[PDB]
RNA sequence: CGGUCCGGCCGGGAACUCAAAGGAGACUGCCAGUGAUAAACUGGAGGAAGGUGGGGAUGACGUCAAGUCAUCAUGGCCCUUACGACCAGGGCUACACACGUGCUACAAUGGCGCAUACAAAGAGAAGCGACCUCGCGAGAGCAAGCGGACCUCAUAAAGUGCGUCGUAGUCCGGAUUGGAGUCUGCAACUCGACUCCAUGAAGUCGGAAUCGCUAGUAAUCGUGGAUCAGAAUGCCACGGUG
């Protein structure tokens, strides 16, 4: 079994990276399923946002890491040999792992 | 100026159906728990057959119908000047403005036990004595002294 | 009960004592360091110590041994 | 903020390399509510007294484009007067303005 | 108040209203019956012959009222050396820690008018 | 729909949900009343719901020579053994003196313990630190789980139930204080935080006067985090009661 931690700053781009890994593996002949979205992780933050003083100036600020796994079940080697060496749209990171 | 607004008439008691003990719990809500209130008015009558109190018809009736307001006093501008006018009570808080001048003087009497505050409270309104009678009777006693501007 | 049970001490003024004791009608032993503990065996000497802007005279008594240095001395004006 | 705030933290860090560095913990093996009161770890106590330079303070994050401490966002390495500015100027990913 | 001097009269609560008097202090009169295995409501009627006297002497399981004023006694005389900044702080109409010079100052240097 | 360590714990699945995406949906168009059957408005029908729906968000000529060199670029004026800046002391909690603004009590719709129910959103790998231990305790050891929905911080509290104290300037409620301990740090004088015995002053819900809030608004109680060796009550967020 393998999965491969898919992450990005980006809703579309992950969709984009999505439409190039689980192509290459159904025209590569491997048994997969559906692959989950997960729950959105965020950071946010509310700051001062003047240069100077002028204390009504506060205003919100957030930004979101998505994350996806794809999920390997089956033991078959040959299938998923194509992805480890794909190229992804770009700013997305992988990591593999079980 | 513009409005005209909409208005609310609030849910009657869940246990007498009620909407005069449902604003009277309202005037007695304090730090917003709610259900605490129900616990201090109406949980008791051997506390009102402890005075005044005479049959259970005027347990909460010495409050409604024992009672008529009519004005309230301050001062109102006529042309270029201020003078003290009696104004003319809405009749909808005409029913429920009493119900201030009993919790009032019960919250702020020391006395501990603040169901028996309130159950001797509605027994000093039972004989027609000092608290909210009075209160009721001072202004009326000042607009048949003033009569000019309304 | 002072903060732990080793007191925080160095002996750099200890060491001039001896020769502090012979300075004669000279002006007095001057220091910087008021944190600095008072050992028994240097009473009967005359110190100057930083008071926040000049170096002011103080006098090793049976009072101020064992103790910090600057327990002793100003430290604001106004005075 | 005059420019030695930050080119002595970096000297200091450097120097907490030898002292603090996967050695915070090391006072485990010497701490104690009573321990018989021998002595026998002394030999860490010798190293855990010895530096002046180095501590766990005297440090300041400030911003890695301007010496200034207050007003500082620490993922970014950046302020709350330089972010607005990287982020309409396309400088940093993940972050954006309005739309959302 | 047979708690006190030669007196016999002990018809009192044994911790209700019993606080700050006598050298009884605010918490540990609760827990020295307890531990006696003595019940603390209804005035006290059925604890003759030493059976709550003997507690009333380690109620108090300290030095109390003239013999404490006694025991603060012991280090307080540091601050009459007066070349110390604890006893200088102590003759001068200061505060010693947690106040400001003018801001809620006067309930320690003292009242205005 | 199957197994039934009797537990979503597994086979498995996408069903209110939850986590995600895609497609529809709203236009004064439809109907009445009003009004140059013009423009346009208030309601009604449908519908989850309108009528600048609500929330984000752009800034025409003209304003305030608006704000800031204490956050930068760069011209001018000045310095350049100095106004350079590293050490041992230290300053910035001043002060014989006037005034705001905010918090919490005075209690008994209170205080306390036991029983009793529901969270939500955050944060956290030399991290958060469980079960277990020593001590009344601050806290210090033993030693799992968790990188995000099988963990940790962390029995949600106000509330619901029951007993009890009862104006005494009170076990309420708070300034000050003696002794003994717990902790990070060159360092705990001046100049740190926290815990427990011992002591406990005021405080009658506030007078002329003045200030703010219109519905999930006022009020009321709890959760979390950033800055952060150790140390704010301030601050940015998330829920309950109403």
């Amino acid at each position: 079994r393998i999965r491969i931690r898919l992450k990005a700053f980006d809703h579309r781009l992950i969709d984009q990276a999505t439409a190039e890994i689980v192509e290459t593996a159904k025209r590569t002949g491997a048994q997969v399923r559906g692959p989950i979205p997960l729950p959105t992780r965020k950071e946010r933050f509310t700051v001062l946002i003047s240069p100077h003083v002028n204390k009504d100036a506060r205003d919100q600020y957030e930004i979101r890491t998505h994350l996806r796994l794809v999920d390997i079940v089956e033991p078959t080697e040959k299938t998923v040999d194509a992805l480890m060496r794909l190229d992804l749209a770009a700013g997305v990171d992988v990591q593999i792992s079980l | 100026r513009r409005r005209v607004i909409g208005q609310r008439k609030i849910l009657p008691d869940p246990k007498f159906g009620s909407e005069l003990l449902a604003k009277f719990v309202n005037i007695l809500m304090v730090d917003g728990k709610k259900s605490t209130a129900e616990s201090i008015v109406y949980s008791a009558l051997e506390t009102l057959a402890q005075r005044s109190g005479k049959s259970e018809l005027e347990a909460f009736e010495v409050a409604l119908e024992n009672v008529r307001p009519t004005v309230e006093v301050k001062s109102r501008r006529v042309g270029g000047s201020t003078y003290q006018v009696p104004v003319e009570v809405r009749p909808v808080r005409r029913n429920a403005l009493a119900m201030r001048w009993i919790v009032e003087a019960a919250r702020k009497r020391g006395d501990k036990s603040m169901a028996l505050r309130l159950a001797n409270e509605l027994s000093d309104a039972a004989e027609n004595k000092g608290t909210a009678v009075k209160k009721r009777e001072d202004v009326h006693r000042m607009a048949e002294a003033n009569k000019a501007f309304a | 009960r002072s903060l732990k049970k080793g007191p925080f001490i160095d002996l750099h003024l200890l060491k001039k004592v001896e020769k502090a004791v012979e300075s004669g009608d000279k002006k007095p032993l001057r220091t910087w360091s008021r944190r600095s503990t008072i050992f028994p065996n240097m009473i009967g000497l005359t110190i100057a110590v930083h008071n926040g802007r000049q170096h002011v005279p103080v006098f090793v008594t049976d009072e101020m041994v064992g103790h910090k240095l600057g327990e002793f001395a100003p430290t604001r004006t106004y005075r | 903020a005059k420019q030695s705030m930050k080119a002595r933290e970096v000297k200091r860090v450097a120097l907490a390399d030898k002292y603090f560095a996967k050695r915070a913990e090391l006072k485990a093996i010497i701490s104690d509510v009573n321990a018989s009161d021998e002595d026998r770890w002394n030999a860490v106590l010798k190293l855990q007294t010895l530096p002046r330079d180095s501590s766990p303070s005297r440090q300041r994050n400030r911003c890695r484009q301007t010496g200034r401490p207050h007003g500082f966002l620490r993922k970014f390495g950046l302020s709350r007067i330089k972010v607005r500015e990287a982020a309409m100027r396309g400088e940093i990913p993940g972050l954006k303005k309005a739309s959302w | 108040a047979r708690i006190a001097g030669i007196n016999i009269p002990d018809h009192k609560h044994a911790v209700i209203a019993l606080t700050s008097i006598y050298g009884v202090g605010k918490t540990r009169s609760k827990a020295i019956l307890a531990a006696a295995g003595i019940a603390e409501d209804v005035k006290i009627s059925e604890l003759s012959e030493g059976q709550i006297d003997t507690l009333r002497d380690e109620v108090a399981k300290f030095v109390v009222e003239g013999d404490l004023r006694r025991e603060i006694s012991m280090s307080i005389k540091r601050l009459m050396d007066l070349g110390c900044y604890r006893g200088l702080r102590h003759r001068r109409g200061l505060p010693v820690r947690g106040q400001r010079t003018k801001t809620n100052a006067r309930t320690r240097k003292g009242p205005r008018k």
